[PDB]
């Protein structure tokens, strides 16, 4: 028997049987590096959903951008309620931006030990809040 | 009958066991062009050669310069002259040829300045025929040698068209009129019974260390091929000879390598004295195992023990440089940190002489052929081979040398391959077996599955283990051995009273451990009765009542005027044991030791001499 | 007297309709060894001989007793019971894997993947082999450190999120680390074509450096790091 | 023998150092030429993002091409719209500016 012939036999036995899949995420321990990777996907998806909604609306919806802003302006927008709507757009961006560097550092090969992963994980989490609050006030 | 699906297979040669020796015998056959099958209860990596730490002996001469003819003298000495010199000759010459074979397979051997395989000092090995000081010929992949050995063999084995029955517990051998036809086996996955017939059968099932309460060996060291052979009515050699490794953790019995003593590790008692100086002046703490374990156990009798129970001893590694301790011995650095909780660089390791290697097993030709005893003479069992720990060509003899087993594995594994490739051809007529055969192998299996007795399986196991541990240990006497014999014999009758709880097919470990039990008891009975029968002190088997090296002559004085003893008077002979399966009573006879070499000119016979270091 | 609680995943394939449930067992710690394997053996030997599991070395060099204890994938003979008495220790079979019988998972796919990466020394000459030893300097030997020790416990790949969803086509850390192990071996000649084995988006490129493999290794190895080195070799290598 | 997954993997990192470089470059140097190069890097890096998500979760063969086809539609439509916004409107630099300062 060859290598990839044994793989064919594996599925053609298990799929046509009464064998259950062992609980995966149902019981598996939560960890920071894993939660930070889940978030990086969520932020990625959320941002592309935003950018695509900006591109599609540029073609499909009529009326210029200045008129769209005056629709927002004439909603008697709140003092901090405008800051919160702003902050909730910087927070997803700045997390994915900073952690984007952390993923990029791993591509060179640096900081791949367990302590370095946990250290830079907090560093990304912290530098985000600063760049989020800092920009929403700018 | 009719319950189990009888599935038959057709092959050229079958290998039972996928660890080291078995693995080497397997692909070596496919290399020759044989339709080879390999039956194993474990996944080949989960075999027990993986646990090996010390290394593998080969006279390559990379450290200084060596001669394989010196490696012969050392093994034939350590064997306490029970060793068959025809096998030792073949092994010591094939040694560099089998190791360079492994390095060329990809075994990541530790390296030197030249870029050559790193050898190192080990228990009882000497240059210039035991005259030129300590020898350094133990090749090693830094403390995880048997791990690399098993991996690089297995890795190289996928390069051939061998069939592997992974997790298939071999029940009994297939036998028809003195000849072996293959093996009957139980699938652990679905529970179906498979009969695998072939022209030849190699047996490499390893030792039966699980006969004792305290051992270094894995939970799956149950000497099954040893039992398979005895159920066929075939003899078993040197079974009373059991190696007690001096260094094993006080807890579960985890092995710390003898490479500790080989690199610079020193063994210390309660008073603080290096107790391996008054016992052994020349070789000292790096002497033979039957001298070190003999000393350690005897030191506890004095009351010079260590710990809250006064039963264990210490091994110093504190003084060693951290520079080489983390490099040469990182595997024991981690495993002594877990079970003992001991900083390997600052604090000494707690050790204890525990059961380790099985010197005896299945009587084996120097070419790997299984032997039987007919009319005082030797006889080849047709279509049957054995290599490794389960085998007893008795290349190790009364006491095995440090790191000589992994050699016994590869060399005799290769031998088992060559001797099949030379004697017969692949595609030759596979002998037909009776459609009714393997009849009571099913009956034995089916009774153990349905067992509705009174005595629990685990509770009968520990009864054997403690009865062996106390009665037949390092030191043993005819008073305690006699009691132990009738203790084990009466226990064999208790096997018909056992209670099993699992009534299932898929992965019935409850059933396979009971099959392990039956295969352990048979290995236990012959060991205990063999110990009682032998009334001398030769290597590992030490008698406090018969502390005598009983040879043909007294080899201290020159043999000239002395008259020779008859065969049934001296003890320099192999113990051959049989067991009747129903009654359980052990009938045992004897056969002579091979003292001739392969070629006298190329390698001279070494006569019996003084036994000390 | 000192009691500890264990909750274990149970599934019997013999009784039809028997859906996976949990069963509790209680054992005194003074009568038991420190490790989880000692506990499993004790309830196997005394309380219920219907519990099934793979075990061998009890030394932490097989990968037999590899399971999910308390949310993590390690060895049962290496990891010790939490002496905390009130808390119940949960033991499960390795995650997202087909269960043959309770705690015993099917590894046929896992082993077959290790076969497909060709884990043996390959040369141009097979004629001059077996007779002379290959030369390798201590530095070239040092590059194998932290890679040869892998025991194939499969705690690694069974913890990888990509290996869960893509168990079929993606190899996983353990297997990939070994593929790397044969690349940096100075003796090996087939390094360039070993990399060519992974030119599809699934073989290697499902690893997004999530990093659960290294954080679960019972032997302390760093497979994730090795994957990044493969990636590095994949973009740099010549021809 | 061709190495498609090798060169593609490098490309993602090349746009990643471009996109990371462009964000401060858009702030410090806000221009018309910056607006288009930003929209290109945004949509491309995003297209090679969801492309990886599809290959991960989307199980199937006929399904696999459908999601990839549909993803290319939105990717093209997003990039077309962002180009249209840069030509016939204010520009994405000023879009943020008028959104932030006002
Ligand atoms: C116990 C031990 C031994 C040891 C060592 C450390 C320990 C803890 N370190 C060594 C070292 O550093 N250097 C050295 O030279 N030797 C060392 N040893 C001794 C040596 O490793 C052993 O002699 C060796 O492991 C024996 O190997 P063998 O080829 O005889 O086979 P195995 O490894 O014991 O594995 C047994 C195989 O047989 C199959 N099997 C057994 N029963 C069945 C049944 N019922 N049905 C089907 N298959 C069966 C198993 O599958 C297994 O593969
Ligand atoms: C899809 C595109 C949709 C755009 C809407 C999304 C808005 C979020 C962008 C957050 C970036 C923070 C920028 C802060 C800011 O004030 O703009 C820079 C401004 C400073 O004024 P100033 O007058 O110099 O400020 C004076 C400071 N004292 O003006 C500039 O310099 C222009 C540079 C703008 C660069 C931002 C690009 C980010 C693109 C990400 C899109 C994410 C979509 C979700
Ligand atoms: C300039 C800062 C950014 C950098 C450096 C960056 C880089 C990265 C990296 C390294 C990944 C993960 C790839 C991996 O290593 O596995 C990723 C994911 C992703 N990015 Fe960004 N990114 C940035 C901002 C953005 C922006 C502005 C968008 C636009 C929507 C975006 C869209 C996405 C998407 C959709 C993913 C999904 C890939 C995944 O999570 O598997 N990113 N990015
Ligand atoms: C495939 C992938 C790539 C990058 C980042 C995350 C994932 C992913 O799906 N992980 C995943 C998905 C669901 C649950 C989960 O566990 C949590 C319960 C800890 C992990
Ligand atoms: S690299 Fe470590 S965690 Fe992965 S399979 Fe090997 S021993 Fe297990
Ligand atoms: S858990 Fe994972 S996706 Fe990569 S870093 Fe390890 S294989
Ligand atoms: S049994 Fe060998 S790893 Fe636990």
């Amino acid at each position: 028997t060859t290598a990839k012939e044994e793989m064919e036999r594996f599925w053609n036995k298990n799929l046509g049987s009464n064998r259950p899949l062992s609980p995966h995420i149902t019981i598996y321990r939560w960890s920071l590096p894993m939660a930070m990777s889940i978030c990086h996907r969520g932020t990625g998806i959320a941002l592309s959903a935003g950018v695509s909604l900006f591109g599609l609306s540029a073609l499909l919806l009529p009326g210029n951008f200045e008129s769209h802003l005056e629709l927002v302006k004439s909603l008697c927008l709140g003092p901090t309620l405008i800051y919160t709507a702003k902050f909730g757009i910087v927070f997803p961006l700045m997390y994915h931006t900073w952690n984007g560097i952390r993923h990029l550092i791993w591509d060179l090969g640096k900081g791949l030990t367990i302590p370095q992963l946990t250290q830079s994980g907090v560093v990304v989490l912290i530098l985000t809040v600063l760049s989020s609050v800092g920009l929403a006030a700018m | 009958s009719t319950q189990y699906p009888v599935v038959d297979h057709e092959f050229d040669a079958v290998v039972v066991g996928a660890g080291g020796a078995g693995l080497r015998a397997a692909f070596g056959l496919s290399e020759a062009g044989f339709n080879t099958a390999c039956v194993t209860k474990l996944f080949p990596t989960r075999s027990h050669t993986v646990a090996a730490q010390g290394g593998i002996n080969a006279a390559l001469g990379n450290m200084e310069e060596d001669n394989w003819r010196w490696h012969f003298y050392d093994t034939v000495k350590g064997s306490d002259w029970l060793g068959d010199q025809d096998a030792i000759h073949y092994m010591t010459e094939q040694a560099p040829a089998s190791v360079v074979e492994l390095e060329n397979y990809g075994m990541p051997f530790s390296r030197t300045e030249d870029g050559k395989i790193y050898q190192r000092a080990f228990g009882g090995q000497s240059l210039k025929f035991g005259k030129g000081g300590q020898a350094h010929r133990c090749c090693c992949v830094a403390d995880r040698t048997g791990h690399s050995l098993l991996h690089t063999l297995y890795g190289r084995s996928l390069r051939y068209d061998t069939s592997y029955f992974v997790e298939y517990f071999a029940l009994d051998l297939l036998m028809e009129n003195g000849e072996c036809r293959g093996v009957i086996a139980l699938c652990i996955e679905d529970g179906s019974i498979h009969r695998i017939r072939a022209r030849n059968t190699v047996v490499a099932t390893g030792g039966y260390g699980r006969t004792y309460f305290s051992c270094t060996s894995a939970h799956t060291s149950t000497g099954d091929g040893t039992a398979m052979v005895t159920r066929a009515g075939l003899p078993c050699q040197d079974l009373e000879f059991v190696q007690f490794h001096p260094t094993g953790i006080y807890g579960a019995g985890c092995l710390i390598t003898e490479g500790c003593r080989g690199e610079g590790g020193i063994l210390i008692n309660s008073q603080g004295e290096r107790f391996m100086e008054r016992y052994a002046p020349v070789a000292k703490d790096l002497a033979s195992r039957d001298v070190v374990s003999r000393s350690m156990t005897l030191e506890i009798r004095e009351g010079r023990g260590c710990g809250p129970e006064k039963d264990h001893v210490y091994l110093q590694l504190h003084h060693l440089p951290p520079e080489q301790l983390a490099v040469r011995l990182p595997g024991i650095s981690e495993t002594a940190m877990i079970f003992a909780g001991v900083d390997v660089t600052k604090e000494p390791i707690p050790v204890l002489p525990t059961v380790h290697y099985n010197m005896g097993g299945i009587p084996t030709n120097y070419k790997g052929q299984v032997l039987r005893h007919v009319n005082g003479q030797d006889q080849v069992v047709p279509g049957l081979y054995a290599c490794g720990e389960a085998a007893c060509a008795s290349v190790h003899g009364a006491n095995r040398l440090g790191a000589n087993s992994l050699l016994d594995l590869v060399v005799f594994g290769r031998a088992c391959a060559l001797s099949i490739a030379e004697s017969c051809r692949p595609g030759d007529k596979v002998p037909s077996i009776k459609p009714n055969a393997g009849e009571e192998s099913v009956m034995n299996l089916d009774k153990l599955r349905f067992a509705n007795g009174t005595i629990r399986t685990s509770e009968l196991r520990l009864s054997m283990q403690k009865s062996m541990q106390s009665h037949a240990a390092v030191f043993r006497v005819g008073s305690v051995l006699q009691e132990g014999c009738e203790k084990i014999l009466r226990l064999y009758g208790d096997l018909q009273h056992l209670k099993t709880f699992d009534r299932g097919m898929v992965w019935n470990t409850d059933l396979v451990e009971t099959l392990e039990l039956q295969n352990l008891m048979l290995c236990a009975l012959q060991t205990i009765y063999g110990a009682e029968a032998r009334k001398e002190s030769r290597g590992a088997h030490a008698r406090e009542d018969f502390k005598e090296r009983v040879d043909e002559y007294d080899y201290s004085k020159p043999i000239q005027g002395q008259q020779k003893k008859p065969f049934q008077e001296h003890w320099r002979k192999h113990t051959l044991s049989y067991v009747d399966v129903k009654t359980g009573k052990v009938s045992l006879e004897y056969r002579p030791v091979i003292d001739k070499t392969l070629n006298e000119a190329d390698c001279a016979t070494v006569p019996p001499a003084i036994r000390s270091y | 007297p000192r009691i500890k609680k264990f909750a274990i995943y149970r599934w019997d394939p013999d009784k039809t309709g028997d859906k996976p449930h949990m069963q509790t067992y209680e054992i005194d710690l003074n009568n038991c060894g420190p490790m989880v394997l000692d506990a499993l053996i004790k309830i196997k030997n005394e309380i219920d001989s219907t519990l099934t599991f793979r075990r061998s070395c009890r030394e932490g060099i097989c990968g037999s007793c590899a399971m999910n204890i308390n949310g993590g994938n390690t060895l049962a003979c290496t990891r010790r019971i939490d002496t905390n008495l009130d808390k119940v220790s949960k033991i499960y079979p390795l995650p997202h894997m087909y269960v043959i019988k309770d705690l015993v998972p099917d590894l046929s796919n896992f082993y077959a993947q290790y076969k497909s990466i060709e884990p043996y020394l390959k040369k141009k000459d097979e004629s001059q082999e077996g007779k002379q030893q290959y030369l390798q300097s201590i530095e070239e030997r040092e590059k194998l450190d932290g890679l040869y020790e892998c025991i194939l416990c499969a705690c690694c790949s069974t913890s990888c999120p990509s290996y869960w969803w893509n168990g079929d086509k993606y190899l996983g850390p353990a297997v990939l680390m070994q593929a790397y192990r044969w690349m940096i071996d100075s003796r090996d000649d087939f390094t360039e074509e070993r990399l060519a084995k992974l030119q599809d988006p699934f073989s290697l490129y499902r690893c997004h450096t999530i990093m659960n493999c290294t954080g679960t290794c019972p032997k302390g190895l760093n497979p994730g790091k090795a994957i990044a080195e493969i990636k590095k070799m994949m973009a740099t290598y010549k021809e | 023998s061709s190495k498609a997954a090798s060169l593609h993997w490098t490309g993602e990192r090349v746009v990643s150092v471009l996109l990371l470089g462009l964000l401060p470059a858009a702030y410090l140097n806000p221009c018309s030429a910056m607006d288009y190069s930003l929209a290109a890097a945004l949509t491309l890096h995003g297209h090679w993002g969801i492309g990886q998500v599809v290959t991960d979760y989307v199980r199937g063969d006929a399904l696999q091409k459908a999601a990839k086809a549909g993803l290319l539609a939105l990717s093209a439509f997003t990039f077309a719209g962002l180009c249209y916004f840069n030509y016939h409107d204010v520009g994405i630099c000023k879009a943020v500016a008028m959104l932030w300062k006002l």
